[PDB]
């Protein structure tokens, strides 16, 4: 499988020095970096073919299309989507939540329905749910977490009624590493007319995504986590639903015919994309799903259950530090040194060339939840080693010593 | 010269349309094709499975025009859902594939050249996106 | 800087198609990059790419001075006051949206009017649509003049005291009208309206000050101003923005989350929900700078000195309509008598040429000009005479071809 | 080496912060670092043009909080204008900058160290900035 050495070799941002120590990033669930494979697709794009996409007649604006177009289907494939009209192209995770809040949540929320959501969900697949709510008179409801902030399917049965139209979820908790029973969540919303959506931004960098298989009925993704360009994403939504959502932005492009007073939308996909798209950063997207397929998924996931087991096995012989959720995890551990406030935590491993997340990662309900205000996080991807672990669980040990002397 | 893939017949029916006007009591749909300006008001009046007339009004290029115009000409008529049998052979037709060739396909074929410039597949479907969509249920 | 130094800085620019010396002739589309921008992205991908703002290690450091740096280049680059009036967005069209959803929806009631006119682009007029139909306004078409200007008359017949909005395209992309922009934003501050610019086609190609312009929101976006795709800017003034609800809503557009409800971080990051577009809004500050180093009034110059070039070569060949007044930007539409604008594209492109063919987003306009499509080169900073010399050259050949059947 | 940044004197001023509380009819204003876990609720009683008092409320990390202490203790006494310029002489030397040595700073100098330690600068900040909104 995986030769970690030939994988870090493709990531020319991996071989340089902090303070004089070899970079030890470990803040992919933050942003991922990008291999030469990604980066020569964009310069190939600029150097090559750029042009606009779509309305056009001329080579470079066919290579462009195909390229841009070409993309959507390796979209597809890589969630298996039954068809591109269920491919959106997005500024972002956050933009495709906002889309489905906007588009489909105010068109089915009235007073007495409920959207229910977790506590651990990013401040994304929060906020979105909150202005909805207030707009149509609704009720936002919060199931409850397990101890080791796990969900049971108890609860979501207990938590979703008649009553509930919306139930929005992340995939991956960003914070607690837990992997959320979509599937089985996704059967429960069906089952009392609801629909789901699933914050898909931290699964689908580290583990494959099958939206048939899930049934799920949005799923938002983000480029940037999966080793590609920033400032893109994917909204997928069943064809259905998409048919009959009206777009959430208006401009060129998403139009078929307009009048003075009135237009009709295109078709789907193009429905929901209106302007000049991102033409390079889609892609660029493109060729990191290309790059993730060719190492496999399956494998990517395998490497970063075992970095999480040595990380938390090494994490349990260092007194003084919690760690917060459950054992089985995704590729991601988040933490407190006691007595140590995370800031100089961080400053500490940043001298050592290591670098974390500290503060609440845009989940401060959650924060709240495990009675902290703050917290570190180490995150691991497909270019991380268990060197990497040793340098961080060292230079811990050096802010405990360092801090009490 | 290479342009020389804007056959004899397609300039024929550029010149001189075959089903051009409005028919009443139909099936009406109107495209435009995504590649902008090129416009069908495509209607067909059906004999229940069969198209008893097919015409079409648009404004347009050379391409999707004379294709309209060899479309509802070689759609007179027409039989069962081997209409789109006829679409889907004339999209891999445009990719360049190999086809399940003569089930009548009446004239068109001419259209087989812009298999090269790519970007007037659009033009030289639209007639053909119009039909699948007449059917669409 | 010759012309010959600028196109050696564009790698697009050196390449055959279809046997020939490309000819891009449709940066009004889009533009082509120089190596300075594309290196921008480069750099950025190999050496410091890392989450933005809330940070706490050297590269998140670097990425975040990248990206508020650029922040503050845009703010010089258009002359606004103040960085909290410049919104980073995926494009001229996300950025007309956020006005009309933001702004729009909350000042809008029946009897008040959203003025607009006939040659705007798609982007600046469905929003519109949307708007007058979600609040029961009433949209008003300024009339044009024949040759396709826009009177101070007419706007003053057209703005009334219940007017709310005045949208209006800076320059053009169809006609090439450089629009009374400044005389206009006066009209609508005397009826009690405010002024939305859509800026897209004049701040590649002319010097922007929304100051001296008075502009209440001015959009523009990035891939038409030698910049990335997926970026653009909405400014905004400050007081206006302070009172608008965000469009978006996730992380980093907070200061609290609690479960229910949220308080928005101070402008302008009020409305920058999610991971911004960091590679493209550091590439647009790379392309800032490259544009002022030549200088936009000699980008200007250039170009007229161009279109003149262009208007004066073109009605010495018989058979072709330019539609427009003689004084304008860097653009000439056009239709051969006969010949659809498609077969015309598909013969310049033969020849190399880039050009477009259709509605150019301006549907309206078509009806107006009374043809159902039409053709369209554009110049830029790297076009020369040559080129002009090239394209009439295979008009003419396109003529004799589709004359000879 | 971290030596520069975490002086004796400033974990003193974590260790046992100066005016601790929160006091009276006065200007109280609280503030947050956007990177979260450090807060601050600054109060100032204010006499005409001096400032006879600063306390301070808290939470965070050792430089928020030995900032808000030296800060505190730096200002009993001055005047507004002599504040705002203290204020002005940190943020200059948090940046690069020169800055004037003419107006004793005492303890507050061991926070030079934080420039070479930007991801901190805020950390060091957020008492001040609490100051700057207070006028
Ligand atoms: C290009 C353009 C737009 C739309 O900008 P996008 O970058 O496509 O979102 C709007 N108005 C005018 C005049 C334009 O040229
Ligand atoms: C990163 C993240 C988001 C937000 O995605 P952006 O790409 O920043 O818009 C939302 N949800 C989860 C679970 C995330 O990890
Ligand atoms: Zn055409
Ligand atoms: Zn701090």
């Amino acid at each position: 499988h995986m030769n970690i050495t030939d994988i870090r070799e493709q990531f020319p941002i991996l071989h340089q020095q902090v303070n004089g120590h070899d970079l030890v990033y470990l803040d992919s669930a933050a942003t991922s970096q990008k291999p030469r494979a990604v980066i020569e697709t964009l310069d190939k794009y600029y150097n090559q073919y750029n042009s606009n996409v779509h309305r056009g007649v001329h080579t470079l604006g066919t290579r462009a299309t195909d390229g841009y177009e070409g993309a959507r289907e390796k979209v597809r494939k890589f969630i298996n989507a039954k068809s591109m009209a269920e491919i959106i192209f997005t500024k972002g995770t956050t933009t495709s939540l906002n889309m489905v809040a906007l588009s489909y949540a105010r068109a089915n929320l009235k007073p007495g329905d409920e959207v229910v959501i977790t506590y651990m969900e990013h401040h994304a697949n929060i906020i979105p749910w909150q202005q909805a709510v207030k707009a149509t008179g609704a009720t936002l409801k919060y199931i409850p977490l397990q101890e080791d902030g796990t969900i049971s399917l108890e609860d979501v049965r207990e938590t979703v009624t008649s009553n509930t139209k919306i139930v929005a979820v992340s995939h991956v908790s960003n914070v607690l590493g837990t992997v959320n029973p979509i599937k089985e969540m996704a059967k429960i919303a069906h089952d009392n007319g609801a629909v789901i959506v699933v914050d898909g931004a931290q699964s689908t960098p580290h583990m494959k995504i099958d939206v048939q298989d899930l049934d799920c009925d949005f799923f938002a993704l983000s480029s940037h986590k999966m080793c590609g360009p920033t400032g893109v994403g994917v909204l997928y939504g069943k064809k259905a639903l998409l048919e009959n959502m009206e777009p959430a932005e208006f401009g060129g492009e998403m139009i078929d015919f307009v009048g003075l007073y009135e237009s009709t939308w295109k078709e789907l996909p193009w429905k929901f994309e209106a302007g000049t798209p991102i033409i390079a950063g889609a892609i660029g997207l493109g060729a990191a799903i290309d790059f993730l397929e060719e190492i496999g998924l399956d494998e990517i996931s395998r490497h970063e259950h075992k970095l999480a087991a040595y990380a938390l096995e090494r994490f349990r012989q260092l007194d003084g530090v919690t760690v917060y959720g459950p054992e089985e995890r995704a590729g991601l551990v988040t933490f407190n040194l006691d007595d140590v406030h995370p800031h100089d935590v961080a400053t500490v491993l940043d001298a050592e060339g290591i670098a974390v997340r500290a503060g609440h990662h845009c989940a401060q309900p959650l924060m709240k939840w495990l009675d902290v205000t703050a917290t570190a996080r180490a995150s691991f991807y497909l270019y991380n080693t268990e060197e990497e672990i040793d340098k961080l669980v060292e230079a811990l040990q050096k802010t405990k010593e360092y801090f009490t002397n | 010269n290479l342009d020389t893939l804007y056959r004899q017949v397609i300039m024929d029916h550029y010149k001189n349309p075959r089903n051009k006007g409005v028919l009443n009591d139909s099936i009406v749909v109107d495209m435009n094709n995504p590649t902008c300006g090129d416009r069908i008001r495509l209607t067909m009046k059906l004999d229940g499975d069969i198209v008893e007339d097919a015409k079409f009004e648009g404004e347009g290029c050379s391409i999707s025009m004379a294709s309209a115009s060899m479309m509802t000409q070689a759609i007179k008529g027409k039989d069962i859902e081997t209409a789109l049998s006829m679409s889907k052979i004339f999209s891999d037709m445009m990719q360049g594939k190999e086809y399940d060739d003569s089930i009548d396909l009446g004239d068109i074929e001419a259209l087989q050249g812009v298999s090269k410039f790519p970007a007037r597949i659009k033009c030289a479907t639209l007639s053909w996106k119009a039909l699948e969509k007449g059917v669409a249920k």
